[PDB]
RNA sequence: GGGGAACUUGAGUGCAGAAGAGGAGAGUGGAAUUCCACGUGUAGCGGUGAAAUGCGUAGAGAUGUGGAGGAACACCAGUGGCGAAGGCGACUCUCUGGUCUGUAACUGACGCUGAGGAGCGAAAGCGUGGGGAGCGAACAGGAUUAGAUACCCUGGUAGUCCACGCCGUAAACGAUGAGUGCUAAGUGUUAGGGGGUUUCCGCCCCUUAGUGCUGCAGCUAACGCAUUAAGCACUCCGCCUG
């Protein structure tokens, strides 16, 4: 139920930042859905879009 | 980007805020006309951009003839600067 | 208005290092381009295997353009068999 | 650039022919040409040892660099000429010092562009490197095997091959029919496709278009004799009785490989 | 040869049980073909549970004592094998779910009942 | 109806934002299936309700590497979103279409519908040239059967893919034409806008536009529809008469 973006009120993703990225996907490499990471449904297609760019750049992994 | 809109609407006003004034729109519908249209000769099949063009020419059409019968005047000092036919 | 991200393979002698970035940095300005800002990351253990590197060389160059001159870039990219990956962002 | 004959005649019934935009001139230039007379199939003896062969239109030869040796010196290209000397078209290429040259016409090549051969020449259409700077899974044209000997391998009307890339001394290459080949990392070729990709699709209407280019009538080993053919002979249209098809000097002729077993260049071949 | 990996597909008609070194070279391998079950007697648990303990008489000689298990594929042998390993004395450190899981792959064979 | 002069709600333009698998072109990447070479590797592998054809001592399958290629983009993914319809899901970039919100600065009825006409129009199919991993009409073999030209199993050609043309059909379905106005509520959800406590979060109240689910009156022959009418009405088109 909890949202973490409106909860500490930031805006779009700036994919640079890939701290948050592995707490939004599993350790398996699956990105968790939203009945598990309770966030907004607007922003989590710019989610996957975020974790989609950084994982074609070698930030995370394709399966772990 | 968006600058020749500017350039066209402040060189076709009559009066001095007029953004309606249908020979101001008409303007602005010839230039995304002819612009799409050098668009669709590198893209052929881009039938849904094909789709808009016809629908925003239509638009230009009924345009031109509502202001056919508004004025004659008007339409004729229009067409022959724009040169269409 | 693009914000490009690319990485060389960990084997360049620093001496070669600035070669390659400086190069690539004159091509950006070159091809009409203008450096809004650069910035680096370094090392960083790449989240696969690409290749054959267990690690890599990540490079930030934050750039304004017209979008003609990261073509260019993308193409010299590529073909250079030193860098791995690239892309390029519409920042808006 | 195809273009059909309505057909008017009853010759014209099924043609089709290559309309020359892509050429920009018709006089070529008068240094390069060089005089050819046509041998017809004819040995240095008198004897004739190619069939099918002689009557075609008289051409003139226009030596073409196959080498590309002169590097370093920037070279601008501005015609696209027909030669009937193999289907490809060529292009008078003129460089910055002053001399000028004729060179295979690319895909995608125009009028007013750059050429450059050097080593370190950047990678475009019309460019020759040798492989050794050439980056994998790259088109190519107009390859060699003996470096300095001049492209021999992929020269026909688009014609391409494909480097599948570079293990050492040698390199691994594709050329047309697939057949992938060894070939020295210290030879030069030209990065491209060849540029009269629409050849293939010509539709030779008249017999005598086909005598025109020089292709005299071939006539069946079937209907000839007993003694100057394997297949003549027998009454009526005869079905050809002889097991394998074979060919007008005795050896069969269908599906059975012929180089023979035990040439060196084999090892270079058998990468596949 | 003290360590090495057990791996066994767990398919819905057979069990293969074969071993391996880190290095992935094979030493041993059975199944339920191998000790005679023919028909669809070797999808049963009981097969993959004879394969698993054949598998480690073959590995004992050879004297390896550590393992970790990959299993392949759905499959009835999915339980069996994996506790017949330690009940045939072994001691198996760590099971692996990995399967071919394409994200599109190839399209699929038809249906079985068109 | 005709003509003249108004006016702005209808319809547009400008201004500020917002969203999207909307379309076309180029390139890029990850897991697999298959094939190939290589190491290890013994005796079967594969398959169905049992089986069999098949593949294996010419060393299979299995298992660890490295290549080669062509197809689709896993979870995110949601009776979600976009599109007029067909349809549209990996990433980036180039070009480009439409929509909604708040405005009130502009024109002042410029609107609706639309026979013929024009263009799009899934899949199969056809023509030319490529491409072909997997799947797979046809076809072969093995099973079942009294028979099995099928259901099942092992193969597998054409197709499936790409570029350009052609065909113009589908249960092309919400089996409900397009536009406009009015007529109880409750409840989700998508993109917004305003306000009340804070310009913290998140609590609530209004508010447009979608997109579902229940449900009055009303309609219905029954099902059932019910502000996304199949209700109350007006224009325009198409269609029906065992």
């Amino acid at each position: 139920k909890v949202c973490y973006f409106t909860s500490n009120g930031i805006t779009h993703i700036d994919y640079k930042d890939v701290d948050l990225l592995k707490k939004f996907v599993s350790e398996r490499g699956k990105i968790l859905p939203r009945r598990v990471t309770g966030t907004n449904a607007k922003y989590q297609r710019k989610l996957t879009a975020a974790i989609k760019r950084a994982r074609q750049m070698a930030l995370l992994p394709y399966v772990s | 980007t968006q600058e020749r809109k500017n350039q066209l609407i402040n060189e076709f006003k009559t009066h001095e805020s007029d953004t309606g004034s249908p020979e101001v729109q008409i303007a602005i519908l010839t230039d995304s006309i002819n612009n799409l249209n050098e668009h669709l000769r590198t893209h052929k099949k881009d039938h849904h951009s094909r789709r808009g063009l016809l629908k925003m020419v239509g638009k230009r059409r009924n345009l031109l003839t509502y202001l056919r019968n508004k004025d004659v005047t008007r339409y004729r000092e229009l067409i022959n600067k724009l040169g269409l036919r | 208005k693009y914000e490009v991200m690319y990485i060389i393979r960990p084997n360049i002698d620093e001496e070669s290092k600035k070669a390659v970035i400086e190069r690539f940095n004159n091509v950006l300005t070159s091809n009409g381009a203008e450096i809004t800002g650069t910035k680096d990351w370094g090392k960083r253990r790449l989240a696969y295997e690409i290749n054959d590197f267990r690690d890599g060389f990540y490079q930030i160059v934050n750039v304004q353009s017209d979008a003609a001159a990261v073509q260019e870039f993308d193409r010299l990219a590529k073909i250079s068999d030193d860098i791995i990956r690239h892309i390029v962002v519409k920042e808006e | 650039a195809i273009k059909k004959y309505k057909p008017t005649s009853n010759g014209r019934r099924g043609m089709t022919t290559s309309d020359f935009a892509e050429i920009t001139t018709d006089k070529p230039e008068k240094s390069l040409l060089a005089p050819l007379h046509k041998k017809g199939g004819r040995n240095n003896q008198g004897k004739l040892t190619v069939r099918h062969q002689g009557g075609g239109h008289k051409r003139q030869y226009r030596v073409i660099d196959f080498k590309r040796d002169k590097d370093g010196i920037p070279g601008r290209v501005a015609t696209v000429e027909y030669d009937p000397n193999r289907s490809a078209n060529i292009a008078l290429i003129n460089y910055a010092d002053g001399e000028k040259r004729y060179i295979l016409a690319p895909k995608g090549i125009q009028v007013g562009t750059e050429i450059m051969s050097g080593p370190e020449a950047d990678i475009k259409v019309g460019n020759a490197l040798p492989l050794i700077n050439i980056p994998v899974g790259t088109v190519v044209h107009n390859i060699e095997l003996k470096p300095g000997k001049g492209g021999q391998l992929v020269r026909s009307a688009g014609t391409s091959a494909q480097v599948l890339g570079k293990e050492g001394k040698y390199v691994l290459v594709r050329l047309n029919s697939g057949e992938v080949r060894m070939i020295l990392s210290a030879c030069r070729a030209s990065i491209g496709q060849v540029g009269n990709e629409q050849h293939e699709l010509i539709n030779i209407g008249k017999a005598g278009r086909s005598r025109w280019k020089g292709i005299r009538p071939t006539v069946r080993g079937s209907v000839m004799n007993p003694n100057d053919h394997p297949h003549g002979g027998g009454e009526g249209r005869a079905p050809i009785g002889r097991k394998s098809p074979m060919s007008p000097w005795g050896k069969p002729t269908l599906g059975f490989k012929t180089r023979k077993k035990k040439n060196k260049s084999d090892k270079f071949i058998v990468r596949r | 040869i003290e360590s090495g990996i057990a791996h066994i597909r767990s398919t819905f008609n057979n069990t293969i049980v074969t071993i391996t070194d880190t290095h992935g070279n094979a030493i041993s391998w059975s199944s339920a073909g191998a000790l005679g079950f023919r028909g669809s007697r070797k999808s049963t648990p009981f097969a993959a549970q004879m394969a698993a303990e054949t598998a480690a008489k073959g590995s004992i000689e050879h004297g390896l004592k550590t393992l970790e298990v990959t299993v392949k594929g759905p499959g009835s042998g999915r339980e069996a094998a994996i506790r017949a390993l330690q009940a045939a004395g072994l001691e198996v450190t760590a099971i692996r779910d990995v399967t071919p899981v394409p994200h599109n792959g190839c399209r699929p064979p038809k249906r079985r009942r068109v």
